RNA sequence: UACUAAGUGGAAAAGGAUGUGAAAGUGCUAAAACAGCAAGGAUGUUGGCUUAGAAGCAGCCAUCGUUUAAAGAGUGCGUAA
């Protein structure tokens, strides 16, 4: 309901303003054995691969007070892939994996107060 | 097939089928009922085709009760006979549903299973059924 | 074709329509074609 | 992709191999070379069947359920859930669960715990 | 002032139907509804008896659990399986 909700978009705006480290992605074409090697090859507490709505992040988002991410969240696919403490390593992994896969897109993410580009992205490994 | 074991009387008069519902008209053993909408003279043979579908419809666990019995018994003279000489011997035993008597009800089986065997059930029998069920 | 007092849906892909005035069931499976609903 | 039933010991036969194009006699000498440790022991494996040719193979502990049956000391299970024949420690289930962790994908030990006892209730035998 | 689209009116039953109008409740929805489209749709394992064989889809012993957004001892088709 509308209260189970408000407690969402709480604790998410809670986590996100508490961290350091977001990437997004979409998830095109990859399998759930897949899925899971990805949670086992992380195996760190700080990184953390999560399905979250569009609509929730974006006003989760607007209750951390950060801005330009709203053209990241716009007719797309979103994944949240957040990173406590170091966050190269973990970037440097998705990137390793995607290489891996078949087909991947690629979107802007946010870090250390500073939102980046795609190209961004591909240097920030 | 049900019968009576004796009765009194061989040939009795027809009871009319005719009127509101006399007994038998809300559903107290079970919880789903198939009430008559249509008052008619339904014999044993309909009763154990229904009862039989029932039973194969049924389940491993579910309990039914009857609750209409036929007690009157009907006549019907030889073909080819001319009118007069007495009444024909009983030939075959009915019992007498009003419009409102619940005939046929069922429990202890999920609801879906009940909902289709009483749908069998009242598709065996001339009246017009319908579902109803036990006030809480 | 099936010719029926009675149409009902044999499978769940079967799918009743009204065409002309009559009602039919059409299907994927062309065994379960019914029609004079 | 092919998931093929190969015994560790004999594993040189199989026409289904040939249609894909699978050098079969180059490859045989790979299939026996890495399953003497567990002889004896039928052993599945997993094939990347694709037009590569360079046949990536993954080989496939034997199936769950028959070290429950040696573990509870009877050949086989009850017949019936409700009755309770074969009982087992966490001590047994969790040298199961350590031996099976290679093929299972679940992240922690205590997840591997648990499958011990689901298998173990559709084997019937209560966990103590 | 409404209704019917059947020439119903201007003859008929058991039964069947997204014909249409009225009413009374209940679920979700611009924190996105339903349909469709694009993706994934899992692991132990193909569990085990059982069956020549079944191991996601023969009867069973039942009708498992984790990862996870989701996933079913599967939804069917289908494969000797
Ligand atoms: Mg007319
Ligand atoms: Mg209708
Ligand atoms: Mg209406
Ligand atoms: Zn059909």
């Amino acid at each position: 309901a509308k209260k189970d909700k408000a407690q969402q978009v709480a604790d998410v705006s809670h986590l996100l303003s508490t961290s350091a480290g977001f990437v997004i992605f979409d998830y095109t074409s990859m399998s759930a054995i897949e899925a899971t090697s990805i949670r086992k090859k992380l195996f760190k507490n700080g990184s953390k691969i999560k399905v979250i709505k569009n609509n929730i992040l974006r006003r989760a988002l607007k209750a951390g007070k950060f801005e330009g991410i709203d053209e990241t969240a716009i007719k797309g696919k979103l994944a949240v892939a957040v990173g406590v403490n170091e966050i190269v390593e973990t970037l440097k992994a998705v990137d390793g994996v995607v290489k891996a896969k078949e087909a991947m897109n690629f979107v802007c993410g946010y870090f250390d107060n500073r939102a980046f580009n795609s190209a961004d992205l591909e240097k920030i490994a | 097939m049900l019968q009576p074991k004796r009765t009194k009387y061989r040939k009795p008069h027809n009871v009319s089928y005719e009127g509101k519902a006399k007994g038998n008209s809300y559903v107290a053993f079970g919880e789903y009922g198939l009430v008559a909408t249509k008052g008619n003279w339904i014999d044993a043979r309909a009763i154990e085709s229904a009862r039989i579908a029932i039973s194969k419809c049924l389940g491993k666990t579910g309990k039914m009760w009857i609750r209409i019995f036929p007690h009157m018994s009907k006549t019907k003279k030889p073909l080819e006979v001319r009118m007069g000489s007495g009444k024909g011997n009983p030939e075959f035993w009915v019992a007498v549903v009003k419009q409102g008597t619940v005939m046929f009800e069922v429990a202890n089986i999920p609801e879906s299973q009940m909902i289709k065997a009483l749908t069998r059930a009242g598709h065996k029998l001339p009246v017009t059924w319908k579902i109803l069920k036990r006030e809480e | 074709m099936k010719v029926r007092a009675s149409v009902k849906p044999i499978c769940k892909d079967c799918k009743i329509i009204k065409r002309h005035q009559i009602v039919r069931v059409i299907c994927k499976t062309q065994k379960h074609k019914q029609r004079q609903g | 992709i092919a998931k093929i039933n190969l015994l560790g010991g004999q594993a040189k036969p199989g026409p289904a191999l040939a249609s894909v194009g699978i050098n079969m006699g180059e490859f045989t000498k790979q299939f026996n070379e890495k399953t003497k440790d567990k002889q004896g022991e039928m052993i599945p494996c997993v094939i990347t069947a694709y037009n590569d040719k360079s046949f990536d193979f993954i080989l496939k502990t034997t199936p769950v359920s028959i070290l429950l049956k040696q573990a509870a000391k009877l050949e086989k299970g009850a017949k019936n859930a409700k009755t309770i024949v074969g009982k087992i420690t966490m001590a047994k289930a969790k040298e199961i669960a350590q031996y099976k962790l290679v093929d299972l994908n679940a992240n922690t030990v205590e997840a591997a715990l648990k499958m011990v006892l689901g298998t173990a209730k559709q084997m019937g035998i209560e966990v103590i």
